[PDB]
């Protein structure tokens, strides 16, 4: 009985109190600094203690008067004629190179950048003290240096090179935005060092997709980092300005403020098996536990590249909730790069050269001889044969779309800190070799996970989780948020040691609480719910259903279902093993109790009968012979049958019994025979 | 328990080999016990590919490394006897070729196999510690699952995930003159799909002719032949069922 | 892949390929014009290993004319101024797509030393040097405007942040325009010197007539700047931070590659080059700026070229 058992599986749903801030409007992105946590958030930005999440302090950037003529930072409020727009932060980072700052960057006002500075003595006071960063470009005031970042989207990683803070930023761009003010697809922004604007170093420090391709080939960007002394980024993006349908992308160039040197665009896929996932959905970048260290090859200290992809609904950006992730170890993916792709897979790049312009007749790809010397010809290449991931899951994640990522490790294992659309918030002990069962999945809110997530670790034994759904913000301890919701044996053994709890005789409980001491994580008993059927004749060695758990003999992942054995008195009943499951067993064989022996451990079960079965009554006695009569019977998985055709039973009991009889074209009586799987004793005659 | 595997092997006797840059011995009576040693899953720490017997020293040696390899010396002494496993010279497929451990490295299409090391560019390659036993060896092809497509690498190629490596049959060198007891070959394989039995020892199946009595009709390994001129090759079979069974082969001509 | 060892000899080096780009050449011609010129006092054929045990550490020789050497790439263990009133020579404007973006030290008649963040652009086509200037346009005076187009770079030791430029043509020398020595090698300045910084760059002033701006300064222990920037600074070997007193003033932007230019003992020497950081002009905070001194001999040896 499957069902019923199946509340052997865990709680998938309970409810627990973790420190929960809530805001007024959705929040976008999040800062941890100096024990202090920033939230950038519609019209707003807050800041957060941590081990309670109390709003200490607040700074107020609501909705904006936009007006054609009244400048970004200047103050138009007198202005009465020209919506009062709203924004929405889209990057918040902080500095400390030159002095401890934030600095927020937003939606409506035409993108412009503001910071704010911290005072030595209290941190939290960001109130206080704002400038903006805007330098009227008397020089050349047709390009905007200080109109950073646009409004559909965008991505900004700060770094500082050269003693010089750079922001490299990628925005994405509506055909309309441009000619009334333009931008730029990916750029590299220095800072002015008296913190008032920021300068192109060269016409050839930014990239912008050609006028013409604007409205068509969107490119919107997913994730941004360092390594290396490269600079990766994560779009996606069509595969050809007419292919209608999509791919991942990763970029890659060094960190020159010149400009965007080796700049290399390389296809991402990640396949099950040969079913590919299109889109990315998030990304983080950590290192590997001990054991995915040698699992995917990469040495204990390498960079490592988690991403999550959704499928695409085809032709179409839009995922179709289904989802793996993959593991991208950085030396692989730099040495596809380097070595890997022959010559003729690269190509010129589409969007900024143009399909048909001059250089990519003919030019020669110093791509091994040379890593990223800045020369003159600089050639944007795009490469085309996809680097090929293998899911890490296999595939188990393949109907739920998953939305946000992270990683941590711990001991010698790594752990996932997934998310879902729904606002369910899994972690998994990750591994190639073991098909895992999540050890937390609950449901966290209503709306989907964003990918924004900061872990901080601790001494390598207290940390957290901060992840954001909707408009809360949540503190997770990843030291095991719980283990009360395992109920099944197998399940309590499986949960990683890291958590310390252990079966006690009726569920998984932390050790120091049960008293009877049977607290134990190594070995455990079998265990049966109930048994199907329970009435057994001498003769029958009928079907027994067994409904329970644990009977599978432990090996760490692969339950080993043959270390079974069925003791019934003193003959051990005939198991099957096409039909025996950790789940169910499915045997056939004066009150008997029926044994079940395991690779563990033996359980005992008091009540199976061979009972003898009785017959002794039958009706009618002397009628006619129509066939179509109720016969009933009375006494102590059937079959009854005259004449060689099977009366229907009209009714079923132990003690009563009713047949639709046969039709015989006969004037005579008959004894009629049970066949109960076996022939046993027939009943009298009746006159037909 | 005690199950025969020595028709796999290979037989040379009064000769030696040794390699004198590196071997476990154990108080055996008879050959074919450190033989089914050797051929056993795990059956010893190292992969025994060959070893020698002597009856006169109760001593048997088994190296992990065949005469292929380089580094080996071959002798003449006598009272040594030689075990190969054919399974490596075999440069053949049988059927789905499960125990394939040949050392071919490239593909029908000519693009070099992946080592099953590397995860680079293709990452189902982790099987080196997944199937112990197989020999998948560094670069070389084989059929890790018994799939039935044949001896299958990953290539070097990015594009191109797996290819199957294109490898002969036995039969297709061999054929048969119309009488066959003339042709001297290479095969084992009947045409019920066993392999033979073997001449010199009688066990199962016990039969008549012994090669020490019939020397230069060649009764060697397990090489079905005619003995007394049937139109196809036969042999004795280890089937405790059947007595014997032809062999098919093909003609040739010219 | 060395540590601890600075010096050549200490390291066998196996690798044939310089910082540039360039492969070693066959060390024997390179062992017999080195005897003919370096004077230090049997290593291999053509591997980067140096043999002078030089303080940067392993570097190799090139066949090209104008690059001789270079290293092969291994691992290894003005606000609140005042005008002057007079016409200065030392004072390099350097000039791109005609218009100023740093100042820089005149060291020999064709040779001048500036800093690599004022570099966007690695072109020479449009790089164009004035010496010989009291505004930083020239509208105040031309007599003295001396231009020269640039003939090459060379770019300093890795971690250094440090540039040499070299002209197309050589300069005529008088008042109106000078040179400057250089420190001995260790040359350690004495704590509390004081000495000045020269600038062409913001100034923070509503309108800055164009005047070359002048700051004076005195040298601080490094232990000093640790303390005043709260550990913010992680101080090497390489720099010096020399701090205004009771007063913030500064360079700024458009100062980089100027000079720390300071009087021992009779005369007046350089020992710094302005490069940003830490901020800009803070009261009661030093400035940080590289010590000429542990780059000096790195210095003649490429101005043998």
């Amino acid at each position: 009985c499957k069902e019923a058992l199946a509340k052997s599986e865990m709680n998938v749903n309970m409810k627990y109190q973790l420190p929960n801030f809530t805001a007024e409007t959705p929040i976008q992105n999040v800062i941890l600094h100096e024990h202090h946590i920033f939230l950038g958030a519609t019209n707003y930005i807050y800041v957060l203690n941590e081990e309670d999440l109390q709003k200490v302090a607040e700074y107020k950037t609501g909705p904006v008067l936009e007006h054609p003529d009244c400048f970004p930072c200047q103050d138009c409020s007198s202005k009465a004629n020209g919506v009062w727009k709203d924004n929405i932060n889209m990057a918040l980072v902080v500095d400390t190179y030159y002095d401890d700052q934030l600095i927020s960057c937003g939606s409506v006002n035409r993108g412009t950048c503001q910071r704010h500075v911290f005072p030595h003595n209290h941190t939290a006071d960001i109130q206080s003290e704002v400038h903006c960063i805007f330098s009227p470009q008397i020089e050349e005031p047709s390009q905007c240096p200080d109109c950073v970042v646009s409004a559909l989207g965008a991505k900004v990683l700060s770094s500082v090179k050269d003693r010089f803070i750079n922001f490299f930023v990628g925005n994405t761009i509506n055909s309309s935005y441009f000619p009334d003010h333009p931008l730029h697809s990916i750029s590299v922004r220095r800072l002015k060092e008296t913190k008032d604007g920021f300068m192109f170093l060269t016409d050839q420090s930014y990239i912008d997709v050609l006028p013409e391709f604007r409205d068509s080939y969107p490119i919107k960007y997913v994730h941004a980092f360092e390594s290396n002394n490269f600079i990766y980024f994560l779009t996606v993006q069509r595969e050809t300005l007419d292919a209608q349908t999509f791919h991942t992308r990763i970029i890659r160039f060094c960190s020159i403020n010149s400009g965007l040197h080796s700049y290399m665009e390389m296809p991402l896929e990640c396949i099950l098996t040969k079913e590919v996932f299109n889109i990315l959905q998030a990304a983080y970048v950590s290192k590997p536990g001990a054991q995915l260290a040698r699992q995917i090859g990469a040495s204990l200290n390498d960079d490592i590249l988690f991403g999550v992809f959704a499928q695409s609904k085809p032709d179409s950006a839009e995922p179709m909730d289904r989802s793996a992730m993959c593991a991208f170890p950085i030396k692989y993916v730099n040495d596809f790069f380097n070595k890997i792709v022959n010559k003729n897979n690269v190509r010129c790049l589409q969007h900024f050269y143009g399909p048909n312009h001059e250089h990519c007749f003919n030019r020669t790809l110093l791509r091994n001889s040379s890593g990223c010397e800045a020369r003159r010809d600089e050639y944007r290449t795009e490469f085309t044969t996809a680097l090929q991931r293998v899911d890490l899951f296999m595939g188990q994640f393949s109907e739920v779309l998953l939305t946000s990522i992270s990683t941590f490790i711990k001991g010698d294992l790594t752990i996932a800190n997934l998310g879902t659309s729904e606002g369910r918030f899994m972690q998994v002990v990750v591994s190639r070799s073991g098909p895992s069962t999540p050890h937390v999945n609950f449901l966290l809110d209503s709306h989907p996970v964003s990918p924004e997530v900061i872990v901080e670790h601790t001494l390598n034994q207290n940390g957290y989780t901060l992840v954001i759904t909707g408009k809360k913000i949540t503190k997770i301890p990843l030291n095991g948020l719980g283990c009360r919701h395992f109920q099944s044996c197998s399940q309590c053994l499986s949960a990683p040691p890291f958590v310390q709890c252990g079966w006690c005789h009726d569920k998984c409980v932390r050790s120091e609480e049960c008293l009877s001491g049977t607290w134990t994580q190594q070995i455990c008993l079998p265990a049966i719910y109930k048994v199907f059927p329970n009435s057994a004749p001498l003769e029958g060695g009928t079907r027994l259903t067994i409904c329970g758990w644990d009977f599978g003999f432990r090996r760490n992942n692969k339950f080993d279902l043959k270390k079974t054995r069925v003791l019934l008195g003193n003959e051990s009943c005939t198991l099957t093993l096409s039909e025996s499951t950790m789940n169910t067993l499915k045997c056939t064989v004066f009150n008997m109790s029926i044994i079940i022996s395991n690779g563990h451990g033996t359980t005992q079960y008091s009540t199976f009968s061979y009972v003898d079965p009785v017959i002794t009554s039958i009706s009618p006695k002397y009628g006619p012979m129509a066939g179509g009569t109720l016969l009933t019977l009375t006494g102590n998985s059937r079959h009854i049958s005259i004449g060689g055709k099977t009366c229907t039973l009209k009714s079923v009991s132990n003690s009563i019994l009713e047949c639709y009889t046969p039709a015989q074209t006969i004037s005579t009586e008959f004894a009629v025979k049970l066949k109960i799987d076996l022939a046993n004793r027939e009943t009298s005659i009746f006159s037909y | 328990k005690r199950r025969n595997t020595i028709h796999e092997f290979k037989k040379s006797a009064k000769t030696t080999l040794i390699k004198i840059d590196p071997i476990k011995t154990k108080k055996v009576n008879t050959a074919d016990q450190c033989a089914n040693r050797c051929t056993r899953n795990k059956g010893l720490p190292f992969t025994c590919k060959a070893f020698v017997f002597d009856k006169a020293r109760k001593q048997c040696l088994w190296f992990p490394f065949n005469s292929m390899s380089s580094g080996v010396k071959k002798e003449f002494g006598h009272e040594f006897d030689l075990y190969e496993n054919k399974d490596y010279i075999r440069n053949c497929i049988i059927g789905k070729g499960r125990s394939y451990k040949g050392t071919v490295s490239i593909t029908k299409s000519g693009i070099k196999c992946q080592p099953w090391s590397s995860m680079i560019p293709h990452e189902h390659s982790f099987l080196p510690s997944s199937y112990r036993g197989k020999d998948l060896q560094e670069n070389y092809c084989r059929n890790p699952r018994g799939e039935e497509g044949g001896p299958w690498c990953f290539t070097s190629n990015p594009e191109v995930r797996y290819e199957v490596c294109d490898i002969p049959q036995c039969s297709e060198v061999e054929c048969m003159t119309c009488n066959g007891e003339s042709y001297r070959g290479l095969m084992d394989h009947t045409e019920s799909g066993k392999i033979c039995q073997r001449w010199d020892h009688q066990t199962p199946h016990r039969h008549k002719f012994l090669p020490e009595r019939y020397p230069d009709k060649g009764f060697d390994d397990n090489y079905c032949r005619n003995p007394d001129g049937q139109p196809r090759p036969w042999c004795y079979t280890l089937d405790p069922h059947t007595r014997w069974e032809y062999c098919a082969i093909k003609t040739c001509a010219d």
